[PDB]
């Protein structure tokens, strides 16, 4: 199951999100810091 | 009928590229000497510039199955889909491989396709997969079919990348369809029997002359002109010409009488051509425009006007043979018959 899932995920790289996708996607650390900032700042975390 | 690729045929990997909303045909090439990385040569405008099939060409060497592959790395066959094939560069002698280096522009998981000397390792081995539903896994591969090549070591595909300003070939997880065209087969009728894409010397007299260019003093314009010389130039490399057929597919076929072709000076790299006011002259690759660089061999100097024959897709009959057969070089367009100025080394 692990091998099959890894193969499918690498066949479809969009599953990793905006980051980790490449071609302009930032690193995992940058994505996590950006998400922390988004959570801290309203009007980007909630609906408003 | 339907011919099949075999473990000794000479083939070219071709891809279709549509940029500026215009489809172009590009062939994988690799210099090998001084540059391991592979690139693409556009063969669409063969009438405007010559393609360098000499480095664009490859040869199939092995078609063994994957089980035997991993087995014997743990210790005229026919291509079948799913087999592990070995592609050897005809000129350099190295083998197509998936380099571990990652030069690809922000592709991360993609690699670079190049040439490697050692056959050992799964990197040089590629697996053929059907392009569409016409073919089936395990079925033998046929001439003219489209292929998907999968690297064993990296499990990526030979991918044509448009991401950079130029088109690149990289081993990525996106797949591009490659059309395989044959140049030469394993028959190779006897010896002699002039074959397209051959390096040869054109000797005028009783093995006492050679068509060469002035090269003792160097100089670009000195190399530019063409003359006849006798002596050790018959052994030097300045008297070597490649006979390039005007077609891409089956360019390694036997050359027949009346077949147009181009003559390229091997050392200088420029193509011999006619300009009526200044007789023969070499010129650059860019300027070779068929009408001026197209020559042909005639058995008899009489104006038979045989015209154009049907382009057979295969080895063909072996008309012109080396040494014994006498040939007359005739310009395809003007119809002139070479000759020497007989100026009184």
């Amino acid at each position: 199951n692990a091998n099959v899932v890894v193969r499918l995920l690498i066949r479809r790289p969009e599953c990793f999100g905006p980051a980790l996708r490449g071609e302009g996607g930032n690193g995992l650390l940058a994505a996590m810091e950006e998400a922390i900032k988004i959570a801290e700042d309203p009007s980007r975390d909630g609906p408003s | 009928e339907i011919q099949f690729l075999r473990t000794d045929d000479e083939v070219v990997l071709q891809c279709t590229a549509t940029i500026h909303k215009e489809q172009q045909k590009l062939c994988l090439a690799a210099e090998g000497f001084g540059n391991r990385l592979c690139f693409l040569e556009s063969t669409s405008n063969s009438k405007n510039v010559p393609p360098d099939l000499s480095i664009c060409t490859f040869v199939l060497e092995q078609s063994l199955s994957v089980r035997a592959l991993q087995e014997m790395l743990a210790n005229h066959r026919t291509l079948l889909y799913g087999h592990a094939i070995l592609l050897r560069h005809s000129y350099s002698g190295m083998y197509l491989c998936c380099l571990s280096t990652s030069r690809s522009s922000t592709d991360k998981l993609a690699f670079d396709v190049g040439l490697q000397e050692d056959t050992t390792g799964e990197a040089c081995w590629w697996t053929i997969h059907p392009a569409s539903k016409q073919r089936s896994e395990g079925e033998k591969v046929r001439v003219g079919d489209d292929l998907i090549l999968v690297s064993v070591s990296s499990e990526r595909y030979l991918h044509l990348s448009y991401g950079n300003g130029s088109l690149h070939v990289d081993a990525a997880f996106q797949q591009t369809l490659w059309s395989v065209a044959p140049i030469s087969s394993g028959s190779e009728a006897a010896q002699g029997y002039l074959i397209g894409g051959d390096v040869l010397r054109l000797l005028h007299g009783h093995m006492d002359e050679c068509l060469t260019v002035p090269s003792g003093e160097h100089g670009e314009e000195q190399r530019r002109t063409v003359h006849y010389e006798g002596g050790a130039v018959s052994v030097h490399a300045r008297s070597l010409w490649r006979l390039e057929t005007l077609r891409v597919a089956w360019s390694g076929s036997h050359i027949r009488w009346g077949q147009p072709f181009r003559l390229r000076h091997v050392t200088t790299g420029k193509y011999l051509s006619l300009m009526e006011d200044k007789n023969l002259l070499l010129m650059d690759k860019e300027k070779a425009d068929v009408k001026s660089t197209a020559f042909t061999f005639r058995s008899s100097k009489e104006k038979l006007d045989v015209g154009v024959r049907k382009e057979v897709d295969g080895m063909g009959t072996s008309e012109i043979k080396y040494g014994d057969s006498v040939c007359y070089i005739q310009h395809v367009d003007t119809g002139l018959w070479l000759t020497y100025q007989s100026v009184d080394s």
